[PDB]
């Protein structure tokens, strides 16, 4: 009956699995993957916020995310990161 | 599509201007900087940087600019860019 | 009777003096201009530019080199040199984190 | 058999990303792909770092990715090693690496 | 209906508390704003602005000038130990860099 | 339609400049410069105040989380001064209610 | 003595500063650079203490937690993973 | 007999070694009893967590290292091997972190 406390140690195994599904993580290891989601989930959507403000919109959408995606991620992991994000969006408004 | 660069319209192809940035100009600002005497080496190593620098900004910059649709890069654009790369300017705006 | 002749560093500290008292641009304005230009065109073509966004990118541009000269002047004195060289540029760059 | 992640086609949270955009004081509104693209960025960005360190994990002959496989991972990837460039990851240690001066002759 | 007092001038400031409420609502800082914040905020921006100007307006007089220039902004900040910690990582255009030559540049004999 | 309204904070500027240096005036790119540090570090404040409301579960942003983010932000004696202006007129405020 | 129990920052051994120095890569060692290195590491724990136990005030507690520590250092430009980011 | 490594073949080794593991290599307890002495002059009476004490151990431990490393490169400027404190200040300066 303690706190709740989320973080994304549930969806990091899943995605270890899929890549590499006899390997395991030790506790610290899933700790440190679980503050490098929270990292980068905040400097994209803290980047994206800034877009949206200094265009005088109310809503973060898919195209700011892309370009805060762009302007913070290097070069090759961009290009990817975006097709990634792209093809995810795609897949989601195809399907229904 | 019919037209390449000049697709859109009217004769704004560039140099090679890198050289524009002169050995006396260069010397100006390690002048500024208290650089009281300069090997040979740091002219054209000081514009290799300068580029980089530059490269680093406007690619930024230009992102803002194709973010808002625009064609017109702003002071803004570049002043957003600037503390972006933790390189905060004051006086053109923000 | 020989000309007049400043010996070396006396005029160069004059320069010092001189450019660290005034504060206007000091790369020249045209070629600058071209240059960033020229290097958004890698980007983006038949792009403008306000004439102030120009301005903002000389302004910064020069006083990043003159920052980097000031660090790259203490490199070269701590190897007892008098003399700026690329090497101390490197090192500056390396130590703020620039470049590996 | 839908979950908004499986739509996507992801592992990662879409309803909790969304969420999180919600009422992380961003802006007044999130629209409907901003979380889709965001978790698949973040699982995107995971899936790289863990395929890296379950590797290194491996030619060291452990089954469990340690700090070290993370740290390991991450700084012998020159564009990894840029986005975290100002991070600190405990355990992880540095890279071998030793001036060349410092080594004695031949 | 009362005739109306800005919020400024109940506390007693120059700086608009009215503005900078309105700027913290529509900033996404947060879902609410105390009566108190933009209160507090627009006081220290007004102090910070005063203590700038102050000095500034030093740099000015010592240049026999009216009026502040970038210049004297810079002379002000970088002179002072805590501006220039505070604004450590800020360009100021047309500002310059503060007069200094390293010892080990000047010619033989001192001082 | 003359042409759309920019606000800044020069007329604020200038009345603080006349208290400090009554016959003092001020370039229009000094104005720049001091209304690029006015926003400066509104947004320092401001994003370090709502910061410290999410760490703790709130969604206000009050007085004390301005204090706060303001004793992280300005280095020791232009904190115990701000903190002495933004008490005061805090104080003040409330009792001219 | 008030060596260690009031100048606790002796307790940062040579032994400990050259093991630091050696994941550093360095392989020879001044004699003067243990008190430097301690006058560094203070100002260090000065800077990030300080900025957690503001956090710790702030949030009306006696106890620093390493979410305190965590906000202190990213505060500073100095981003840890690994203790509740 | 005197077998003796030369100076600098154990140093040698101890990079190596070092540069190998993660482990801190600042005692815990004096490390800690230094946070606590640190910590009295901004508050009486605190507390810590653990994991508190071992974020800033961590955190002060990374720091140094990667001060040494840009340390080390100063002295190989100055064609030096022993890093001195001129080495330590000139990666401060250069780093922003002091005056
Ligand atoms: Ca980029
Ligand atoms: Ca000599
Ligand atoms: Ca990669
Ligand atoms: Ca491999
Ligand atoms: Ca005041
Ligand atoms: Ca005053
Ligand atoms: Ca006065
Ligand atoms: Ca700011
Ligand atoms: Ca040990
Ligand atoms: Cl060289
Ligand atoms: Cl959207
Ligand atoms: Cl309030
Ligand atoms: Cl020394
Ligand atoms: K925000």
């Amino acid at each position: 009956k303690r706190s709740r406390k989320e973080s994304y140690s549930i969806y990091v195994y899943k995605v270890l699995k899929q890549v590499h599904p006899d390997t395991g993580i030790s506790s610290k290891a899933m700790g440190i993957m679980n503050s490098f989601v929270n990292d980068i989930f905040e400097r994209i959507a803290g980047e994206a916020s800034r877009l949206a403000h200094y265009n005088k919109r109310s809503t973060i959408t898919s195209r700011e995310i892309q370009t805060a995606v762009r302007l913070l991620l290097p070069g090759e992991l961009a290009k990817h990161a975006v097709s990634e994000g792209t093809k995810a969006v795609t897949k989601y408004t195809s399907a229904k | 599509g019919l037209g390449k660069g000049g697709a859109k319209r009217h004769r704004k192809v560039l140099r090679d201007n890198i050289q524009g940035i002169t050995k006396p100009a260069i010397r100006r600002l390690a002048r500024r900087g208290g650089v009281k005497r300069i090997s040979g080496l740091i002219y054209e190593e000081t514009r290799g940087v300068l580029k980089v620098f530059l490269e680093n900004v406007i690619r930024d910059a230009v992102t803002y600019t194709e973010h808002a649709k625009r064609k017109t890069v702003t002071a803004m654009d570049v002043v957003y860019a600037l503390k972006r790369q933790g390189r905060t300017l004051y006086g053109f705006g923000g | 009777k020989k000309p007049h002749r400043y010996r070396p560093g006396t005029v160069a500290l004059r320069e010092i003096r001189r450019y660290q008292k005034s504060t206007e641009l000091l790369i020249r304005k045209l070629p600058f201009q071209r240059l960033v230009r020229e290097i958004a065109q890698d980007f983006k073509t038949d792009l403008r530019f306000q004439s102030s966004a120009v301005m903002a990118l000389q302004e910064a541009c020069e006083a990043y080199l003159v920052g980097l000269f000031e660090d790259t002047n203490l490199c070269a004195i701590h190897a007892k040199r008098v003399t700026i060289m690329p090497k101390d540029i490197q090192l500056a760059r390396r130590i703020r984190g620039e470049r590996a | 058999a839908k979950t908004r992640s499986s739509r996507a086609g992801l592992q990662f949270p879409v309803g909790r990303v969304h969420r999180l955009l919600r009422k992380g004081n961003y802006s007044e509104r999130v629209g409907a792909g901003a979380p889709v693209y965001l978790a698949a960025v973040l699982e995107y960005l995971t899936a790289e770092i863990l395929e890296l360190a379950g590797n290194a994990a491996r030619d060291n002959k452990k089954t469990r990715i340690i700090p070290r496989h993370l740290q390991l991972a991450i700084r012998n990837d020159e564009e990894l090693n840029k986005l975290l460039g100002r991070v600190t990851i405990a355990q992880g240690g540095v890279l071998p690496n030793i001036q060349a001066v410092l080594l004695p002759k031949k």
